[PDB]
Order: C-alpha cells, then structure tokens, then sequence
C-alpha cells in the first residue's frame, strides 16, 4: 500500500476538496466522527482505502489532506462543518489577506510568507507514509491563491519530493460564475510555471459543469454547491482505482503511463454519464452511457474531439457492468463515431469496472443510477480551451490592461510574454499531433 | 474581519457622511444608541467592516469626523445618529478654510492634520486586517478638498499597502457656493489621480437634475441631494457590508474595476428613482440602472465606452432573470463596451433590499465618458486662470502660479488619457 | 434585434446576404472582432471554430461546417470516396482517380500506373487529366510520362478524362453543370431549383484546352466565341431542359437531375457523422457548389465540390434570399425555391 | 476485437480492448526569483516614499 496526499489550494480547491472527502466517507462507510465500522484492523492496516485515510489508535480515519488558503473564511467552514472531526487542526492552513485575484500577489508577495509553513505541514503527513506515491492538487486557474500559490507550491514539491508524481485538478475559468476580469492572466501565468512540474492535470471548465447542471439537473441558476457535487463525482471516479481493489490506474504513475505519452500534453479530457435529476427514470444501459461519452454536452470541457486525434483512452465504469457489454457497445460506437487515433498509438481502450454503483450525497441533486462511466481521453481537441484562453489574454495584454497590478507586486512584465510564448508553443504542439 | 476606516471631512463630507451612517445603520439594525435590534444574521455577518464592537454589545462606527469649523459637526452630534459616533473621533478646528484649497492643504489644515492622523492610527491599530480607508468629501470647498487630499497623501505615506477609496462631490455652477470651486476641484483632482485607488465621482449638477427633472422637486435643497448620495453610497458598499463573492473587498473591487492606475474614477448609478408603491420588474431595474438619467456624474455614457462595470442587485428576485437581463444589455449595446477587456461586466445580487424598496440596483461604471466631467472643470478653471482672477486668495497662502499651471496640465493629461482608450 | 459579423469581405454570396439582413431592420452588423454576435459569416481559411458557442445567452450560428474541407479538396475528396464504405472504391458516379504526391516530398503512383497499362494494352481510351487545389494549371495528355513529370514541376490528382462528353448542338461543344446545395443547422439538404451550365464556346476536338475546360474565366479570355450561343456561356435549366426534349426526347429531371440529387445525398450523408452540429454548442450551415459532368450516355459524373462557391448573376437575388429564409431566419426568426433531399439522420 | 489483460477481483474487473495496431529549478534558484521580486517591491515603495517626502 502506497499513500497519496491531497492538497487543496484556494476557495475552489478547498470547497471542491470538502465535497470529495464527503463523498469518500460515504463510499467507504466512514462516519463524520472518523469511525469506520467495516474496518476491523483498528489503528492500522494497509488496505486500499488507507492510501487516502490514516488511522489513529482510537479508530479515527483521518484523511491524508492539507487545506491551504490565504483567507480564513472558507477553511473555517471545514473547521465547523459536518466532517470537522475528520481533520486535525494542523491540516488546515489559513492566512489573513488573500491574493485579491492577483497571481503575483499569491505567488510572490503573500505566498512567500506562508510557503515554508505549508511545506512543513505537508512534511508531517509525508512522515506517516511508508511509501508515498505523490500528491493530488486541487485549485482554480482564475483565483489569486489557486493560481499564484499553487505554482509556487508545485515548484517546491518538485524540489523536496523530486521522485513523487503530481496530479492536478484544475478549474478553468468561466464568466458565468467568474469573479475577476484578470482570470485569463492568472490561468496562463500559473500554467506556464506549473507545466513542467505536473505529470497529469484534469481540467474542469465551469462553463461545462454549469450547463450540465442546468440541462440535466434542471437547476435554473446552479451554485458552487451544485457544481462541486457533480465535480466530486468525476473526481471520485478518477481516484476510485487508488482507493478500491483493482488492476487499472492502481498508482499515480499509471495515470501518466496510460494517459500521457508526451509529457507536455498531459491534460486528458473527462466525460461523464449519466447525470440524472433526483427530482425526476429509465435506467440507461451500458451501450447508452458509453455512447454518451462521445457527446460534447457531457464533457468537462466543451470541445469537439471529432476534429482532433486521440493518444489514449480509459473507460472507468461503476455499477452493474460486465466486460461483454462494454465490448459490444464499443464495436457499435466505432461504426458510427469519428474516433481518430494518432498513427504512433494503438486504437484501443483501457477499461476498468468497479461493481459498486456510484454513491450520491443524500438530499443531493444527482439521482442514484445502476451504472455510470467516466471516460479519460487524451484528445488534441482540448487545445480549444487553450485557444480561447490565449485569445482573451492577447486582447487585454495588447493594451497592457491590469498589468500594473502584477508589476506592483514585484513581477516583471516580461513574465507575461514569457508565459504567453509558452502557451503559443503548447498550442503548436497540439496542432502538430492532431492536425495533418 | 477586514475593517474599513471611514473619514468625512468638511461641511459636505460630514453632512453626506452622517446620512450614510444613518442609512447603513438602519440596514444593519443598529439604533442611534449603538444597540442591535435586527431580525436577520446577515445584518451582523460582516458588521465588523464598518462597526467596532464595544462593551455591552454596542456597535460604534469606525468613522472619523474632520472639519476646520465646529458648526457642521455640532449639527451632526445633535443629529439623529449623533450619539452613535465615538466622541474622541470628532477632530475639528475653529478657524475654518474659507472655501480655499490652500488653507485646507497648506496653512489651516496642516495645523490640524497630525491630530487627525493620531485618531486614524488609533483606529487602525485595533484592526485584525485593515482593508483601507474611504473618504467622503467635496472638491469645491476648502476643508474636504484641501485638507482631505492632504490627509490622503499622509495616510498613503503611513499605510502605503492599503486601499484608498473616496466619494468625491464634484462642483457645478448650477449648484455652487463660490466662484473659486473650479480652482479647488482642479487642485484636488490631481491629488486623487495619484493617491486614490477608487473614486466615485458624484456631480452636484447631476444630483440637482435628478431631483428637478426626475423626482419633480422644483426647489431642491442640499438635504434632497444628500438623499440620493446616501442611497447611492449604500448601494455601492453593499458588496462590502454583506456576504458575497464579487467585489467583496476594496482590493478585489479595484482589481476588477481599474485596468490602468490613473483611470479609477467611477460613475455611480441608482435605481429606482421615483418621485412609489409600484413593483419594479428585473427588466425595468436593468434598463433604469444603465439609463443616463440615473447616473450621478452628469456624463453621457453613449459619448464614451465602458472599461469595466460593477452591478449590484438588492432584494428577493430571480437570479436567473438577472443574468438574462444583464446579458441582454451587453449584447444589445456591445458597441459601448470595449472589446479588449473581455467579460468586463460583473453582476452581484444581495438578498437584503434597501429601506422602503422591495428591490433596487446600483451601477458602478468606469467609462471614458467621465472625461466630460474633467473637461467641464478644466474649461471653468481656464476661463478664470487666463486672467489670474481670484488667485490672490491662494497666493496669500504661499502658493505660486506655477502650481496652478501644473494642476491645469495634469487634468488635461487625464482627459487625453481617457481619449486614447475611447478610440 | 439580432447581431452578426462579417469576416470574409471577398464573399459575393454573403455580401448580398449581409445586405439583405440589414434591409430587414432587425439585424445589426458588428465589428469583425466583436464576440457578442449571433451569426458569423466567417473567413475561408482558419476559421476559429474553437471560440464559437462560448458566449452565455447567445445562440451562435456560422456559415461553414467544420471538417467539410474533406469534401471540398481534390486530394481529400478522392481519399474520402475510396476509404468510405458508404461510397467504396466501386463508386459508379465518380471518375477513377488517384492521388499523386510530387517526387520532391499515402501516395498512389504505382497503383495509377497499373491501371494505366491495362487501358493501353486493352486498346481502350487512355486519356487522363491532372489538376490540384492550387490552380487558377491543368494538363490533359494520353501519356502517363507527361502527367507525372508535370506534377513534380503541391499535391495533384489524376483522374480519367471523359473522352465521350455530351455535346450541345449546334456547336458540338462541351459543358458542365453547377448545382448549389444548402445544408442548414438541422442537416436538411436543400438543392437550389436553378442550376447553370458553364458551356464551352468552341467545338470539342478529341485530337488546345479552350474547348476542354469549361471555366468561365478561360472562355472569356482564351475563347473567341464567348457569348455567341448564350449570354456569358451560361445556359440555365429552362433552356437546357427544352433542348433535351427537342434533341434527345427526354427531360432534365429524368435524364440528369435524378442522378445529381442521388450524388448530393451520398456525399453529404457520408460525412454527416463527422461534421453534424446536432449536439454541439454552436450551429453550422454552409452553401456548397457541386460540379457535374454528363457523358453522351446521359450519365452524370461528379468532378468536385466547392466550399465557397459563387452564384450566377441572375440568380444572386433569389438564392441569397433563400439562404436567409431557411438557414438564418430558421434559427433567428424575424418579426419554396429549394428541393428538400429527404434522408435518414 | 482483442481483449487482453483481464484481471478479476471481488470488487470488479479490468481489461484492455485493442481495435487496431498502431501505424527542474533548484531551491537556490527559486529563492533568487522570490527575493528578486521582493526587492523590486521595496525599490518601487522607496521611490513612492521619496516622492511623498518631496
Ligand atoms: N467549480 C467551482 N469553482 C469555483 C469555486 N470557487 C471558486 N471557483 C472559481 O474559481 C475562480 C476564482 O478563484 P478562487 O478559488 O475563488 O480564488 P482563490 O484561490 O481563493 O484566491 P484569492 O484571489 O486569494 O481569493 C472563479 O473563476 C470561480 O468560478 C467552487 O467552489 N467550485
Ligand atoms: N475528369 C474530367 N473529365 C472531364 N472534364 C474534366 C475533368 N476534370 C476537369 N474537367 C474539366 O475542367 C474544368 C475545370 O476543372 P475543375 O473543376 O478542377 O476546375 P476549377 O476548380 O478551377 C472549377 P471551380 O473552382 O469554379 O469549381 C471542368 O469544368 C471540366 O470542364
Ligand atoms: N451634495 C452636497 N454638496 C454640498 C453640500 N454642502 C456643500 N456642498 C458642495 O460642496 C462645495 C463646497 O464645499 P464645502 O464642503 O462646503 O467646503 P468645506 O467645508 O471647506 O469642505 C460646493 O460645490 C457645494 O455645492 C451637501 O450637503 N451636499
Ligand atoms: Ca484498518
Ligand atoms: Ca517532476
Ligand atoms: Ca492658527
Ligand atoms: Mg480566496
Ligand atoms: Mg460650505
Ligand atoms: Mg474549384
């Protein structure tokens, strides 16, 4: 058994992390006070769920997580929340004044004064791990802390844990729920400095999650709570192999091996199905949910894979699914869908099935389903998200709009063009792989 | 608790500031004695932003009252909410400023500024996390204009890493006290350009027109004008005084609203403005919110372009419909929003409406059309300065004609800076 | 009050469409860089499809189908027909074609020569034609050596030249048929009722490319009989149908138009899965120009498909109005000249 | 077409289906950048105080 440490940075990271660990406890039968009745090995054990939970002598299962935010308001919710008993206070790190949606403020000015404290707390959880695989980092692109401080943390982690893998869960900015105009700046800045330090990053576009909540859950004006519930389901499907017995994606290294042949192109596209309103149902079959994995309306990032190429593809099923039905659905899909792989990669799918059906928070918006699937595909079409982000960056930076806020924090104007040039190179790489 | 320190200076600043504290005290359920008698926890959730808590569960406004004359502050102390202010926070002289910027900034104000800074230091020392300062004042007088900008300069020196915000009343010949107001306003504006992060430009010409043309007040008074300012000030600070996600603090507001450091002068708007029990639909609020007749700067928005816009909706209403209407306004009038700042319009909704209204909307716009306001002041300034008229009032306080020439050039530069971004 | 932007100033078809939209008083044109638009008349090359459908509260429509270039490129069309089971290499309405890459750069040089030798040995007609997508440069020869050497001198394509074309009388001249097809956001296939025949003004000689190429520009530049028979070497369906009845005792519908409609459906239905915007965050429509060849046996052959075609002068007003009616107003209603080719989605 | 590496356990099973064969900076450097940014802030603030002193 090898442990994983979860790091949640900023409001988006903390709130999403709070929803994920709530889902983890429900899936593993862990009560809010930390007691796990099904865990017969009291105070220890090397079970699959122990990769995410440590055990005390009193039987409490403590998540291997660190919560960091430059403002105390959001983390104070966890301190007095339903699962406040899970985390000891050392895991919750809060500042006083946040990054004010300013990458430079979160990276240089305020991050410099708290970076050592965060690492020391991380070191405490690392000392409890017999073998540490790496870290899972949750953050937003647009926030000052989520962008600026995450990039600083990623650099230090590569220094102190050079042999450990690092995976990202990143929230792509969407104007419908955005809180700052400079989010395109922070997104590109944090991507530039984190690109070499991340082995695999799962981007979630708030626009896609927002529309899925409206379209499929009949939510008129989705809130962060609605968005995070859906996001935690996708995250749970992705990390389920690390927490349950299985043979696919059993460790963080396998994610890079199965999804990332080219290190820079490490942004797999996530597609989830089915999303069913609890207020509403005809249960969908294996073929129907598998076919929905190729509908853009169900993707975490709105893009068209038909006009890109695939480098890898994993199917993660939860519920009543047998391999025979998966293969039959795949055969039909190939005869109706435009699925183009790169010539230097096999045209196939890695399939993982967990018999336990997806867990839903009681009283939530997602209805219980007999079977669900999350598809992780490394498609060049996801570069459309970079193109949108880069265009907005170009519009503002041409006039130097808002640049003085970053320069005032000690950042140099050249870093803007340095980061933009890196994004331009990244866009070029995607076009070479996916376009003839 | 991200505290804000409030300062009101001069006759106009204290009269408007007093009404403002009266308005927000009612919203937060604070009586004139400082006791809380509300019925919702949203009122007290961010009460610490503007109020200190004392013994006996009392709430004392974090406000400092400044004037070179005692008359107006004596009225405030004897006013409705006079007893709620901290007695030691009344800092006043006796000489006065004579509607003279030099007296407030150089001679009379200089003698009193240090004692004001002592009160500011005392208030700041007891802050867990100080956001910055907000100042209410007029630019046409001597104390608010002259001593107010001197206070800003010295506050910035002692607190360089804090946000400086002002509600600044712009003089107008329509509602005027002395002919030297263009002189005082021009001198103050340069100070604001350098030493403030956010300035809400409130034009007495616009306030009078709204009272006369819209509210149907044939003989508006200063009290009537201050009614609009109180309501506008309450609306613009709504995101600061109640839980929310957008523009919840001074620095985040500045980051969203100020693409260039010197272009930080905002046009405020309020809706509805009724001369009264009729319910107002969300589409009606949005149209009136963006209507020039509801603006407080007496500038035509169609004469320029919006760099950034902050919208605040208050009351119980369909947030889905609010998003639709806001998107409709931008899409139907996209030509008036600069395309090089994508998604430059941010909308916030607060459940608690203002007193007497089921719902309301507050508009904060950073428009290049504000240059019309500075052009008007510059023309009035030059009309007198070219003949050196009334300069002796200022040269008698030690000022030189060169300082007036520099102020004239600085404001013309500010007008030119707005012009380049409007094309 | 809908909004639209113009990003292709050289489009004669959509210049009229833009003019008609403004004439309705309900469409407002924006700057070409303004993102808050309902309709985009995008540019031909590198249209930013990835930035469409991401504007909240805006239904966005564009006048091109992403991925349609597979059907509107010389090399792409040949590859699509051979590799698509819906069309197969045994396609009967498409001339035998081969994609040949220049030697200075898969390729089908050896495959092309294998079929060429069979015709030479079999005494059959062995005349081929070479062309590319970078031309105004077309070579017609009966010797394979000249064709290959010419290409080496961009990617070209070689296909069998129809040595027995249908020749109009009087004149003994060659011609080609242009059909305009509109595909809306629902992927309905609308065929404009009015077609044109770009005829050659010189007698056909099977033993000079003036009488072999039906290009309007070539006929108006290298032909000395331009406009002799019909105005601008353009014969419309009304006249051509009358000629078929008088000369061959048949109608345009039965002899030719049925095959044309069949070919249009086969091509568009083949690529429907790859380009449909049925479940996409933005919607697409596009106007296509199909060029057909008719042999002496009244058999219709497909030459190429144009993604950005121009319309006949007399037909500009009617066709552009139809575009606004069924393609733009269908998605943005305001305050038939087409034939619907029904199919299975 | 081909199913390979079929692994079965109590909680589920996994496999692979193939349809077609194929055809860092050091801590010293990090601190230098952080300290360089902090120094630029001090220089900018010092100039402001110099301007206010005048
Ligand atoms: N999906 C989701 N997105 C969120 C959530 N909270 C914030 N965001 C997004 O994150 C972006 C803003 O970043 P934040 O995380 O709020 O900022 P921060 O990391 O706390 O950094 P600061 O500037 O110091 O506040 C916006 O685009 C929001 O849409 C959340 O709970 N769920
Ligand atoms: N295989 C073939 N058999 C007979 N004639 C052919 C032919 N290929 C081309 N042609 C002749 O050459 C002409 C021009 O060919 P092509 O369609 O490639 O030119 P182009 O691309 O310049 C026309 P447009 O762009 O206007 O559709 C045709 O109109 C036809 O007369
Ligand atoms: N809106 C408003 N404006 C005022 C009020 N009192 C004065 N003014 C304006 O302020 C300017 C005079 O400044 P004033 O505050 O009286 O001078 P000070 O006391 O020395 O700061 C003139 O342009 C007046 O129009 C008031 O109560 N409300
Ligand atoms: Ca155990
Ligand atoms: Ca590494
Ligand atoms: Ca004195
Ligand atoms: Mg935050
Ligand atoms: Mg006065
Ligand atoms: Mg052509």
């Amino acid at each position: 058994m090898r442990e994983c440490i979860s790091i949640h940075v900023g409001q988006a990271g903390v709130q999403i992390g709070n929803a994920c660990w709530e889902l983890y406890c429900l899936e593993h039968g862990i009560q809010p006070d930390g007691q796990m009745p099904s865990d017969k090995t009291i105070g220890g054990g090397d079970d699959s769920f122990n990769t995410f939970f440590s055990e005390t002598g009193a039987g409490k299962h403590v998540p291997r997580a660190v919560f960091v935010d430059l403002e105390p308001t959001v983390i104070d919710e966890v301190r007095t929340g339903t699962y406040r008993q899970l985390f000891h206070p050392e895991q919750l790190i809060t500042g006083k004044e946040d990054a004010a949606n300013n990458y430079a403020r979160g990276h240089y000015t305020i991050g410099k004064e708290i970076i050592d404290l965060v690492l020391d707390r991380i070191r405490k959880l690392a000392d409890q791990c017999t073998g540490l695989q790496g870290f899972l980092v949750f953050h937003s692109f647009g926030g000052g802390t989520g962008s600026g401080f995450t990039s600083l943390l990623m650099e230090r982690l590569s220094v102190d844990y050079g042999k450990k893998s690092k995976l990202e869960f990143s929230i792509y900015p969407a104007p419908q729920v955005s809180t700052a105009v400079v989010e395109p700046y922070n997104s590109i800045l944090t991507t530039h400095t984190t690109l070499e330090h991340s082995d695999c990053a799962f981007m979630v576009d708030n626009e896609a999650i927002y529309d899925i909540c409206r379209r499929n859950l009949d939510i008129e004006r989705p809130t962060y709570t609605n968005l995070n519930r859906l996001i935690s389901q996708i995250v749970s499907s992705i990390t389920a192999s690390l927490r349950f017995d299985g043979a696919l994606n059993v460790d963080l290294t396998e994610f890079q091996t199965n999804l990332v042949p080219y290190p820079r192109i490490h942004f797999p596209l996530a597609t989830y199905a089915p999303v069913i309103s609890a207020e509403k149902h005809e249960q969908l079959s294996v073929a129907e949910i598998t076919n929905a994995c190729f509908e853009p309306a169900n993707q975490m990032v709105k893009c068209d894979p038909r006009h890109g190429k695939y480098m890898a593809c994993c199917l993660l099923y939860r519920g009543d699914v047998v391999p025979k039905d998966v293969n039959a659905a795949i055969a039909t899909i190939k005869t109706k869908r435009s699925i183009q792989f790169v010539d230097w990669c096999p045209t196939g799918f890695k399939v993982g099935i967990n018999y336990q059906p997806p867990t839903v928070v009681p009283g939530g918006d997602l209805a219980k389903v007999q079977r669900a699937v999350c598809m992780l595909s490394n498609t060049t079409a996801i570069a459309e998200a970079w193109a949108r982000l880069d265009h907005k960056f170009d519009l503002m930076y041409a006039k130097r709009a808002f640049v003085h806020w970053y320069v005032g924090e000690g950042m140099e104007e050249g870093e803007f063009s340095e980061a933009r040039e890196d994004m331009a190179a990244l866009e070029k790489d995607y076009e070479e792989v996916g376009v003839d | 608790m991200r505290e804000i320190v409030h300062i009101q200076a001069g006759q106009c600043g204290n009269q408007i500031g007093a009404k403002f504290w009266e308005v927000i005290s009612d919203e937060h359920g604070i009586d004139p004695t400082g006791s809380y008698h509300g019925d919702s926890d949203l009122q007290l959730e961010r009460i610490n932003v503007y109020y200190n808590e004392a013994t006996g569960n009392k709430y004392v406004p974090r406000a400092i009252l400044v004037d070179l004359e005692p008359g107006t502050m004596d009225s405030v102390r004897s006013g409705p909410f006079g007893q709620i202010f901290r007695p030691d926070n009344f800092v006043f002289g006796q000489s006065g400023a004579g509607n003279n910027w030099a007296k407030g900034h150089y001679t009379e104000g200089a003698e009193l500024v240090d004692s004001v800074l002592d009160v500011v230091r005392k208030e700041s020392e007891s802050c867990d996390c100080l956001q910055g300062f907000q100042l209410t004042h007029s630019l046409g007088g001597g104390t608010g204009s002259g001593m107010g900008t001197l206070l800003i300069s010295k506050i910035r020196e002692e607190y360089p890493d804090r946000i400086m915000n002002t509600f600044s009343v712009m003089p107008s010949p329509k509602v005027s006290d002395t002919v030297v107001e263009p002189y005082n306003a021009t001198l103050s504006v340069h100070q604001l350009v350098e030493n403030t992060d956010e300035t809400y430009c409130i034009d007495n010409e616009a306030l009078y027109d709204i009272c006369f043309r819209t509210l149907k007040l044939t003989t508006p008074t200063y009290g009537d004008l201050n009614h609009l300012v109180s309501a506008t000030m309450s609306g613009v600070t709504t995101c600061l005084r109640f839980p929310g996600q957008l523009n919840a603090d001074l620095r985040k507001l500045a980051v969203n609203m100020v693409p260039f450091p010197r272009l930080h002068f905002f046009m405020p708007g309020f809706a509805p403005l009724t001369s009264q029990y009729r319910a107002l639909t969300v589409p009606e609020l949005t149209q009136q919110m963006f209507d020039s007749k509801n603006m407080m700067a007496a500038c035509d928005p169609r004469h320029g372009r919006y760099l950034t816009v902050a919208a605040i909706f208050r009351g119980r209403m369909s947030m889905k419909e609010v998003d639709e209407q806001m998107l409709n306004v931008q899409n139907k009038n996209s030509s008036y929003f600069v395309e090089w700042i994508p998604n430059n319009v941010k909308t916030a909704v607060c459940d608690i409406p203002p007193r007497g209204l089921k719902m309301s909307a507050t508009f904060i716009g950073n428009s290049t059309a504000i240059q019309e306001l500075f052009k008007r002041i510059s023309e009035q300034f030059t009309a007198m300065f070219r003949r050196k008229a009334f300069l002796h009032w200022y040269t008698g306080e030690g000022m030189d004609e060169m300082e007036f020439t520099e102020a004239e050039s600085n404001m013309n530069d500010l007008v030119s800076e707005y012009q380049q971004y409007q094309d | 009050m809908y909004t639209f932007v113009v990003r292709d100033e050289n489009s004669s078809v959509y210049a009229e469409v833009s003019r008609l939209l403004l004439a309705t008083g309900q469409w407002k044109r924006l700057r070409k860089d303004n993102p808050r638009f309902n309709l985009m008349l995008g540019e031909r090359n590198r249209l930013p499809f990835g930035r469409l459908g991401h504007e909240p509260g805006l239904v966005q429509l564009v006048n091109y189908y992403r991925g349609a270039d597979k059907l509107c490129r010389k090399a792409s069309l040949v590859k699509l027909i051979k590799t698509s089971p819906e069309l197969s290499e045994s396609c009967t309405w498409f001339p035998e074609s081969y994609v040949i890459y220049p030697t200075n750069l898969t390729d089908e040089r050896e495959v092309f020569l294998a079929a060429y030798n069979r015709r030479r040995e079999g005494r059959e007609g062995n005349v081929w034609i070479a062309k590319s997508s970078a031309g105004a440069g077309i070579l017609i020869s009966s010797e394979a050596s000249e064709l290959l050497d010419f290409i080496d001198e961009q990617v070209h394509v070689i296909q069998k030249y129809l040595e027995k074309p249908l020749l109009l009388e009087p004149g003994h001249r060659k011609f080609d048929i242009r059909s305009w097809v509109l595909v809306d956001h629902l992927y309905n296939i609308y065929l404009y009722r009015e077609g044109v025949l770009r005829t050659s003004s010189e007698p056909y000689n099977s033993a000079d490319k003036t009488c072999h190429l039906t290009n309007h520009c070539i006929q108006k530049e290298y032909s000395k009989n331009y406009g002799r028979y019909e105005e601008g070497n353009e014969m419309f369906f009304e006249e051509f149908n009358q000629y078929l009845m008088d000369a061959l005792n048949t109608t345009l519908e039965n002899s030719i138009l049925l095959q044309i409609k069949h070919i249009i459906r086969s091509c568009l239905m083949c690529i429907e899965p790859a380009i449909s915007t049925k479940h996409l965050h933005y919607q697409s429509f596009q106007l296509f120009g199909f060029d057909f060849m008719v042999d002496e046996e009244l058999k219709v052959w497909l030459i190429e498909v144009n993604g950005a075609p121009a319309c006949a002068q007399k037909l500009y007003a009617e066709l552009c109005q139809g575009i606004v009616d069924v393609a733009i107003s269908s998605v943005f209603p305001l305050a038939s000249i087409f034939i619907k080719l029904h199919h299975h989605h | 077409m081909e199913v390979i590496e079929l692994n079965k356990c109590t909680s589920g099973q996994s496999f692979e289906v193939i349809l077609k064969p194929p055809s860092d900076p050091s801590l010293e450097e990090i601190q230098k950048k952080l300290e360089a940014a902090e120094e630029r802030r001090k220089y900018q603030e010092a100039e402001l105080l110099k301007h206010l002193a005048e």
